């Protein structure tokens, strides 16, 4: 519609498609089957996101009917998205950034806005899967590292700050990241994250190295073993304690949380991160296809699964919060038994749980001045089961402890960090497709140097950027960087991609070569939400982001062991230099989808 | 003694080198 010339002989044309396939078997990787295909879709899709972000999202908002926000925002954002974007590399035949300057040459930023945002993502991600098989090494021993407070240098008393906090917590801040009390304040490389981050580049490098015939059977491991792994650890949950307590909690309905702002926005935000939509990573996998492969059929397949395992990773996860919960409140409830009876002098089984507080005003009516010294707890239910840990301490501090009280302690845990390893793995698949790809179209290397060269320069420039993390303020700086960028640009992105089909390239051009590939010119549903639902529901998203960052009160959480009052929260403040970080991470991959369109249109004319 | 977490680093580091190492073979190989 919007009136660019020159459109033929810079894409191929519809007759000339049959006979582009019979040459493209050289010079062009190929799937060997189709399951080969939806298995790295799903890898790309699932990963890490759905374990620490989207259970808490669940809940946190009005859970059982977060659902139903969820699902329609779904339906309509993501269906949309994913099949246009599978529909538009298996016609142009193209990666990434070949597709968006092939329709429109001046516009080319979407495909370097898409290679900027899957190297910063990927870029932290690998320091996850960094920090998730430190603990798969020091597994492998039946007393567990993180079960037990260590001595200090006289063996009489405990290490001062594993006694006011837990021993879990006391080994993710000081035995695995030794961080600091400020992001100010940074320290050296810290020797065994190092060796731990260079495994992690090293597995990653073995995995994706001649591009796509390797990440195939690694595709298939990689994305069976986290299926049954969370299948495993199902019918384990729903056994132990508390399990049905804590899943009755995540779907209790508050419809007050419908009624609000930031519902729909981590709603909607979680939809282009439940799948991988504006990676630029699912147009370079769809383009492999044959050309009359159905992709209407795929979006849909794909995104079934993606809903069903949303739910499914969240039933697995607050089974074992419902777990934990109960487990402190009968250690807890136990010490208040134990008081009284070391004050009163009762028999051993006296005063269970059913006679707490009958038995209480037995004791005071018995002798009064002698109840005034005893210290009693408040603690209940709804009250362990209601913390607001996320993004992290979900992995680290919250399923490891829950392990630790189990059966066999050093079996599940060697099985609940391989499957999240997997996730990581798949995840990084995706992100590597992603900034490869765009990086032989703009050719930055000759056409020598084979496919093992260029991603080992991926592989070993990534790796320096990453001692950021390393330090001992590395963990600030990994909490800054991901909400923002991910955010940010995925949004942006991810409305031009709408914009420029509809739009620049012609809906009707475009439905067209679709039916030449399937027959069948799509619905009623798949014309309106291309051309005016989904592009209006992206506005209000972008709306609501420029809502939510003018009042939140931007802050981060530290550690801080010599602080007054200390095992409880801390809210200090990000430097005003910080904003040149957030400027510069979430900013220029925003900035160069115009930028680059004001330099090609003052060049020429 | 050992140091349990260093040994279980040492057969996976072990695995991933001679795992490129071959891969890099073949390829070049077929190459
Ligand atoms: C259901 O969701 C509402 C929406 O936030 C929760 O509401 C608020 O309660 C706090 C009390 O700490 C007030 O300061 C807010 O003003 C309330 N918000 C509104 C919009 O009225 C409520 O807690 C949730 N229900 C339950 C049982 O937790
Ligand atoms: C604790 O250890 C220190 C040396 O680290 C020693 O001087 C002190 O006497 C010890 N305390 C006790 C109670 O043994
Ligand atoms: C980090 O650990 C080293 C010893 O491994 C210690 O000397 C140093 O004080 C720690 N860093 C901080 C900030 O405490
Ligand atoms: C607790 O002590 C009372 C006092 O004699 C006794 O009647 C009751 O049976 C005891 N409870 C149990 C479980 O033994
Ligand atoms: C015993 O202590 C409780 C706790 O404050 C109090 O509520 C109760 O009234 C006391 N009993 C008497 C007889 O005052």
């Amino acid at each position: 519609v919007l009136p660019n010339p020159g459109l033929d002989a810079r894409i191929p044309s519809l007759a000339e498609l049959e006979t582009i396939e019979q040459e493209e078997a050289s010079s062009r990787p190929k799937w060997d089957n189709k399951a080969q295909y939806m298995l790295t879709c799903l890898g790309f899709c699932v990963g890490l996101g759905n374990v620490w972000r989207f259970p808490y999202l669940c809940q946190s908002h009005g859970g059982g009917a977060f659902m139903i926000p969820f699902l329609i925002l779904l339906v309509l954002e993501g269906i949309p998205l994913l099949y246009l974007e599978f529909a538009i590399g298996q016609r142009l035949r193209r990666g990434s950034l070949g597709v968006w300057s092939s329709i429109h040459p001046a516009l080319k930023g979407l495909g370097l806005a898409s290679m900027l945002t899957s190297f910063m993502v990927g870029l932290y991600y690998n320091t996850i899967i960094s920090w998730i098989m430190w603990y798969l090494f020091n597994s492998f021993q039946e007393p567990l590292p993180w079960s037990d407070c260590p001595l200090n240098e006289n063996q009489t008393g405990y290490v001062d700050e594993c006694a006011r906090s837990s021993p879990v917590d006391y080994f993710w801040y000081r035995e695995t990241l030794n961080i600091s009390t400020s992001i100010s304040d940074s320290g050296s490389i810290q020797w065994w994250m190092l060796l731990c981050l260079a495994c992690a580049w090293s597995v990653l490098y073995m995995c994706t190295i001649r591009g796509i015939e390797t990440t195939g059977k690694a595709v298939y491991i990689t994305s069976t073993l986290p299926y049954v792994v969370l299948t495993i650890f199902l019918i384990r949950g729903l056994t132990l304690k508390g399990a049905t307590n804590g899943i009755v909690f995540l779907f209790t309905p508050n419809v007050t949380e419908l009624a609000q702002p930031d519902t729909w926005l981590d709603a909607g935000a979680q939809v282009f991160f439940s799948f991988s939509l504006a990676f630029g990573g699912l147009i370079s996998f769809s383009s492999y296809n044959s050309v009359h492969n159905n992709c209407e059929k795929d979006s849909v397949i794909v995104s079934i699964i993606n809903g069903f395992t949303s739910v499914y990773v969240a039933i697995v996860v607050y089974s074992v919060i419902g777990f934990r919960a109960t487990q402190r409140y009968d250690d807890c409830f136990s010490t208040n038994i134990l008081t009284l009876i070391n004050g009163f002098d009762l028999p051993e089984g006296n005063v269970t749980q059913e006679n707490f507080v009958d038995m209480q005003q037995r004791c005071n009516a018995s002798d009064p001045a002698a109840y005034a010294q005893l210290v009693f707890q408040t603690c209940d239910i709804n009250a362990f089961l209601s913390e607001a840990v996320e993004g992290t301490g979900l992995a680290f501090i919250v399923f490891t402890e829950a392990i630790t009280k189990m059966p066999l302690s050093p079996l599940w845990s060697v099985l609940f960090f391989i499957m999240l390893f997997c996730l990581g793995l798949s995840s990084m698949f995706g992100n590597m497709e992603g900034v490869v790809v765009p990086l032989q179209d703009l050719r930055v290397i000759p056409p020598k140097w084979p496919k093992e060269v260029l991603t080992g320069l991926i592989c070993l420039g990534t790796f320096l950027i990453g001692f950021i993390f390393t330090l001992n303020s590395g963990q600030y700086w990994l909490s800054l960087l991901d909400s923002y960028a991910g955010s940010i640009p995925l949004l942006i992105i991810a409305f031009c991609e709408m914009f420029s089909v509809v739009y620049v390239y012609g809906v009707d051009r475009f439905n067209k070569d679709i039916e030449f590939m399937i027959g069948h010119k799509p619905n009623i549903f798949w014309q309106v939400t291309w051309r005016v639902v989904s592009p209006l529901l992206m506005l209000i998203i972008f709306l609501f982001f420029f809502v939510v960052e003018v009042s939140q009160e931007l802050t981060y959480s530290i550690w801080d062991p010599g602080y007054e009052e200390f095992p409880k929260s801390q809210k200090i403040s990000y430097p005003n230099w910080v904003y040149v970080v957030v400027v510069i991470v979430a900013g220029v991959p925003s900035l160069t989808i115009p930028g680059y369109a004001i330099y090609k249109l003052i060049r020429n004319h | 003694p050992v140091s349990i977490w260093l040994i279980v680093f040492g057969v996976v580091m072990g695995v991933i080198v001679v795992g490129i190492v071959i891969l890099i073979f073949t390829g070049i190989r077929d190459r």
